[PDB]
This record gives C-alpha cells, sequence and structure tokens, in this order.
C-alpha cells in the first residue's frame, strides 16, 4: 500500500521559512517524481513544482522561483519543500504527490500558518435563552493559537450541536457553539459548554444559565 | 499556461441520479485531463486519468469523455459517497494546472431557519465588549441573507458571519451571525434585531431583543 | 497558368467563427452577376460544413477548428442559371500544432543483458510515436531519456539510452546476476527534440549467464 505521510502543522511570524516534509512508503522511492500542491483557504490547487527523486532534477511553477525550493533525501524516501520569507499569502495547505504527470496518490496535507500573533487563551461567553425546542449557545473569543474544541455536558450531550468554523476578527480567532435541547414541562437541566484550547493550556466551562 | 474552466461550482442532485460536471481548457491538450475527488479527512483520490481511462479501485460509474479542448467526469447512480468536492486537472504539459472545483451536494427538502438572538453576557461586558450572536440553524437550501437593525435601523458595521458545511445527518446548513459593538457603543441603543430572508418565506423571520 | 496556390490553414483555431480563408472571382462578373459555391469533403461530401462560400462575393470561409491529425488536407471545387467556368480545383493545407504527445509503443519493454557485458553493449530498444507532424515542424522529434535506474548498485549508472534511437546500452562493468538480477529504468520519450510534450514506461533488464 502506497502512503505519503507529511510533516506537521507550521504556525510561523512573517519573514520566516519552514520546511516542510512528506515521507513516501509502499514503492519504489525512485520510480515517480514527486510533487507540491498549494491550495489556499476557498481556492483552488496550485501546482508547485516537482523533483526527480533519482537524480534531485527540479522544476518549478514560475510564480514559485524564488519561494520554494524543492529537495530529497534517498535514504529516506522523504521530499522536502523549502518556503522562504514567508507572507499571510503563503497560508495555506500544501500536499504532496506522486506522479510524473497526474498524482495517483496524495499526503494528507500540511497546514501552514503565517502571522505575527501572540498566543491567546479564549474568552468564553455565555449564550443564554420559549418554543417547546430551546436553543443554547457560548461564544469563544479573542484566540489566536488554532483550534479550539467546544463540547456540551463533557459530550453526553452532542446531538443538535453546531459548532462553527472561526472567524479571523484583528489577528484574532472568534467562534460560536450552539446547542439544542427539546425542554418541556420538566424544570430545565443545567447546560455548560467546555471550551478545550491546547496552545494555552486552557480549559474551560461556562454554564448556561437562562436570565 | 493552460487555463482550465470547470463548471458548474455547486450542483446539487439525489442519490441514484446522473450527473456531469465540465473543464474547457484554454489550449488542446490532446487527452491529458485526470479528475480527483475530495472529501473531508481523507487524501484527494484520483478517479480518471487520461481523460478516460479508469483509475483502480474506483466504480465504472465513474466515466470520463472528451479530447481536445472539452472534458467531462459523468457520475451515474450516485450513492452518498460520491457527495464531495471535484477537481480536474491537466496532465498534458508544465505548469500542471486546476480546475476550480465542483461541489456537489445532496439534494434536501426545504428547510426554514430555526432563528435565535441572544444579548451579550455580563462578563463581556464587565470587559468591555458587546457582541450580539445570532444563530440560523438546520435550513435548505444554503442560499441566505441576514440583516442587523440596531432600533430599526440598517448596520453592516462590526457583522461577522460563519457558515457550515452540509450536514452529514440531516443534510441542513446553518449560519452565525455576530454584530461586535463596545459598551459605550452598544448602550446608546435600546432594540437589536437579525432579521433572515429566505426561500421558506415570503416575509423575513424576525428574532428581536430589548 | 495562374491558378491559386494551396491554402493552408492551422488546426485548433479559436473563434470567431466563421473566418475567412480565400477569395476567389470569375472576370465573367464583368457582364453579369455571378453565383459562386464550393463542392468536395467539408462541403458537400463528408464531412459538412467545414468550408463554405457566399455566392454573393466568393469568400471561402472555414467555421469551426480542423484538426491536422483527422483530416490533414481538403480538396474542394469552386464553381460558378447556366455554368460560367471549368471547376478550379482549390486544395486546402492543415498546418501542424504540437498537440499529442509521444507514446511509447508498450508500457512495460522486457530486455535481457550477459553479466559481465562490456560497456557498449546493446541492452534493448524503446520505442515511441508521436501523432504529429515529424516532416515539417520538430513537433514530433523524440528524444528518449533515462529518469530512474533501479537498483542504484554496483553503479548508480549501469546503462545508458540513445536519445535519438531509444537502445539502450551498458556503460560500466559489474554486471552480477546474483547481485542484482534485474534493473528497473524508467525511460522517458519528449517531443520537441526532448523539450516538449512527454510520457514515460519502463524497461525491466534482466542480468543472465
Ligand atoms: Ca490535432
Ligand atoms: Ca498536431
Ligand atoms: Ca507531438
Amino acid at each position: 500500500e502506497v502512503q505519503l505521510q507529511q510533516s506537521g502543522p507550521e504556525l510561523v511570524k512573517p519573514g520566516a521559512s519552514v520546511k516542510i516534509s512528506c515521507k513516501a512508503s509502499g514503492y519504489s522511492f525512485t520510480g515517480y517524481f514527486m510533487n507540491w500542491v498549494k491550495q489556499s483557504h476557498g481556492k483552488s490547487l496550485e501546482w508547485i513544482g516537482r523533483i526527480n527523486p533519482y537524480n534531485g532534477d527540479t522544476f518549478y511553477k514560475q510564480r514559485f522561483k524564488g519561494k520554494a525550493t524543492l529537495t530529497v533525501d534517498k535514504s529516506s524516501s522523504t521530499v522536502h519543500m523549502d518556503l522562504l520569507s514567508l507572507t499571510s499569502e503563503d497560508s495555506a495547505v500544501y500536499y504532496c504527490g506522486r506522479g510524473n504527470y497526474y498524482f495517483d496518490y496524495w499526503g494528507q496535507g500540511t497546514t501552514l500558518t503565517v502571522s505575527s500573533a501572540k498566543t491567546t487563551p479564549p474568552s468564553v461567553y455565555p449564550l443564554a435563552p420559549t418554543n417547546s425546542m430551546v436553543t443554547l449557545g457560548c461564544l469563544v473569543k479573542g484566540y489566536f493559537p488554532e483550534p479550539v474544541t467546544v463540547t456540551w455536558n463533557s459530550g453526553s450531550l452532542s446531538s443538535g450541536v453546531h459548532t462553527f468554523p472561526a472567524v479571523l476578527q484583528s489577528d484574532l480567532y472568534t467562534l460560536s457553539s450552539s446547542v439544542t435541547v427539546p425542554s418541556s414541562p420538566r424544570p430545565s437541566e443545567t447546560v455548560t459548554c467546555n471550551v478545550a484550547h491546547p496552545a494555552s493550556s486552557t480549559k474551560v466551562d461556562k454554564k448556561i444559565v437562562p436570565r | 499556461d493552460v487555463q482550465i474552466t470547470q463548471s458548474p461550482s455547486y450542483l446539487a442532485a439525489s442519490p441514484g441520479e446522473t450527473i456531469t460536471i465540465n473543464c474547457r481548457t484554454s489550449k488542446n491538450i490532446s487527452k491529458y485531463l485526470a479528475w480527483y475527488q475530495e472529501k473531508p479527512g481523507k487524501t484527494n483520490k484520483l478517479l480518471i486519468y487520461s481523460g478516460y481511462t479508469l483509475q483502480s479501485g474506483i466504480p465504472s460509474r465513474f466515466s470520463g469523455s472528451g479530447s481536445g479542448t472539452d472534458f467531462t467526469l459523468t457520475i451515474s447512480s450516485l450513492e452518498p459517497e460520491d457527495f464531495a468536492m471535484y477537481y480536474c486537472q491537466q496532465h498534458n504539459e508544465y505548469p500542471y494546472t486546476f480546475g476550480g472545483g465542483t461541489k456537489l451536494e445532496i439534494k434536501r427538502a426545504d428547510a426554514a431557519p430555526t432563528v435565535s438572538i441572544f444579548p451579550p453576557s455580563s462578563e463581556q461586558l464587565t470587559s468591555g465588549g458587546a457582541s450580539v450572536v445570532c444563530f440560523l440553524n438546520n435550513f435548505y437550501p444554503k442560499d441566505i441573507n441576514v440583516k442587523w437593525k440596531i432600533d430599526g435601523s440598517e448596520r453592516q458595521n462590526g457583522v461577522l458571519n460563519s457558515w457550515t458545511d452540509q450536514d452529514s445527518k440531516d443534510s441542513t446548513y446553518s449560519m452565525s451571525s455576530t454584530l461586535t459593538l463596545t459598551k459605550d457603543e452598544y448602550e446608546r441603543h435600546n432594540s437589536y434585531t437579525c432579521e433572515a430572508t429566505h426561500k421558506t418565506s415570503t416575509s423575513p423571520i424576525v428574532k428581536s431583543f430589548n | 497558368d495562374w491558378v491559386i496556390p494551396p491554402i493552408s490553414c492551422p488546426e485548433n483555431e479559436k473563434g470567431p467563427f466563421p473566418k475567412n480563408l480565400v477569395q476567389i472571382k470569375s472576370n465573367k462578373d464583368k457582364e453579369g452577376k455571378v453565383f459562386y459555391s464550393i463542392t468536395g469533403q467539408g462541403a458537400d461530401t463528408p464531412p459538412v460544413g467545414v468550408f463554405i462560400i457566399e455566392r454573393e462575393t466568393g469568400w471561402l470561409k472555414v467555421t469551426e477548428p480542423l484538426d491536422r491529425e483527422r483530416i490533414a488536407t481538403y480538396t474542394l471545387f469552386s464553381h460558378a442559371g447556366n455554368a460560367v467556368e471549368d471547376p478550379m480545383e482549390i486544395l486546402i493545407t492543415v498546418t501542424d500544432q504540437n498537440d499529442n504527445k509521444p507514446e511509447f509503443t508498450q508500457e512495460v519493454f522486457k530486455g535481457s543483458v550477459m553479466e559481465g557485458a562490456l560497456p557498449g553493449t546493446s541492452v534493448m530498444e524503446v520505442t515511441a510515436t508521436d501523432a504529429d507532424d515529424d516532416v515539417n515542424t520538430y513537433n514530433a522529434a523524440i528524444a528518449y531519456t533515462i529518469l530512474s535506474q533501479d537498483p542504484e548498485l554496483p553503479d548508480k549508472n549501469m546503462f545508458t539510452i540513445n536519445r535519438n534511437t531509444g537502445v539502450i546500452s551498458v556503460v560500466t562493468t559489474g554486471l552480477d546476476r546474483e547481485s542484482f538480477p534485474t534493473y528497473t529504468l524508467v525511460v522517458q520519450a519528449a517531443d520537441l527534440q526532448g523539450e516538449g510534450l512527454s510520457t514515460t514506461a519502463t524497461a525491466v533488464i534482466t542480468v543472465t549467464d
């Protein structure tokens, strides 16, 4: 089984450089060219260039000369891509793919985020409410190191949940989550959202109490 | 460079139907076009290469045609797995280039959005901020518009919107809207309203706070 | 004798159509009006409509893109309540664009070489064809290259391939069957003398006794 395994996500300030790696297995490494493809958020796929692993021979798309450097390490069946003088426009998902022409196998992609913002913990704010179904939520605002994880009642209550993709507001991310329960003549149960934010070591619970 | 126009961008269908996706190229590339499928959490999947050659592991209800400048991917008897993103790529010449993509979404009965409005919390108002949040949940189709009206007056500044993809369990869409002001700019007014305009109602659905 | 020369029209032309090619005239239009029409493949006999004319002016037009690899040349006949002139032979030549890639005659080529063969020993031949005009352009001028060799022992380059003929030869001593009994080469054929469109294939070389 062919497998292209890429290195983990990169978060770097502008002006810096990163090297993204992609390790191949399951086939004779030097038999196929390796490729790198860029995909910006919402945008389409863009081919950056290729390298012949047998001899390091490269070919670049014109607009990436001086932005991207492709290298190979045969002893470890790994291809590397250097990205130099990074800008916010470089923020994207980058894919490696096997093939001299079409790409019959792809890596899972590497996410590059280019930003000058500092690691910031999120502020969590309740969103309290009557129809037979009732919607509750909580707002996750003002964090930078993506991502966060929102669970309701420690994951026991999971259906009826809508965790919305974050939005970049002044170099910081804001996210909201909503949960709907069909609360009834019984006294409305307590409900708390559990916001996990790894990169700041932040585990926070905010209980939603109706006004 | 070979430019590719891939149409349509979006396409809604039901299991069992047959759909087509088209790529037109700016140069005659003979047969050397390939089709790929994209799905979250999965590596991209080659379906057809060289115009009409079915890749190993792909069922024959995927078929390709064309040569020169006009190419078509055809998917007969759609299965639920087939609802995904699709890309063509010419592998004729450097630099390789891709079509803009096609999102194949699943047809579903029209649904009105359940909309809820929320005033800023006690904590946020102590921090000095005031974000009023509006949820528009489980509607279909995805086309929807939100106007914010602060005391009957429309405001387009400070609004941030966020959309989910089509839900996997019930095929609906949801949207979140957030107007952001500060206690100074906030408490000058009394009523705040989001109103949603959608296919399912001739008059917008309105939810207000005081 | 003054005749209309062959009209050349490139294939794969873009819009808009119709596109003018040549105008034909009969000086018998001096006395009275003349009606023009053309016959032949591309106008009359199949294919149909590719070449047309407007009877009032005599403008021979083309209405859709051409493909040299299907129809390389057309031959039409121009005409003029009575016939005015004996028909005129109008030859149309489709000029070539590099729109086809070289293809190897097969995906995998088998070959064998004797262990200890001296450098220069012919091993095998790979072959590709290009469907473009190889007499008036370079769009079918194929150069062969080796893209990779597996394994890379005793040496990284045990073999060479001739740019023009596709013959693969030994360049290094040391072929040993008990050591490395098979070599796999990825071979490439590119047109425009090696600078243009390419495809690949595989050469599998067995080392014998
Ligand atoms: Ca042609
Ligand atoms: Ca041609
Ligand atoms: Ca050619």
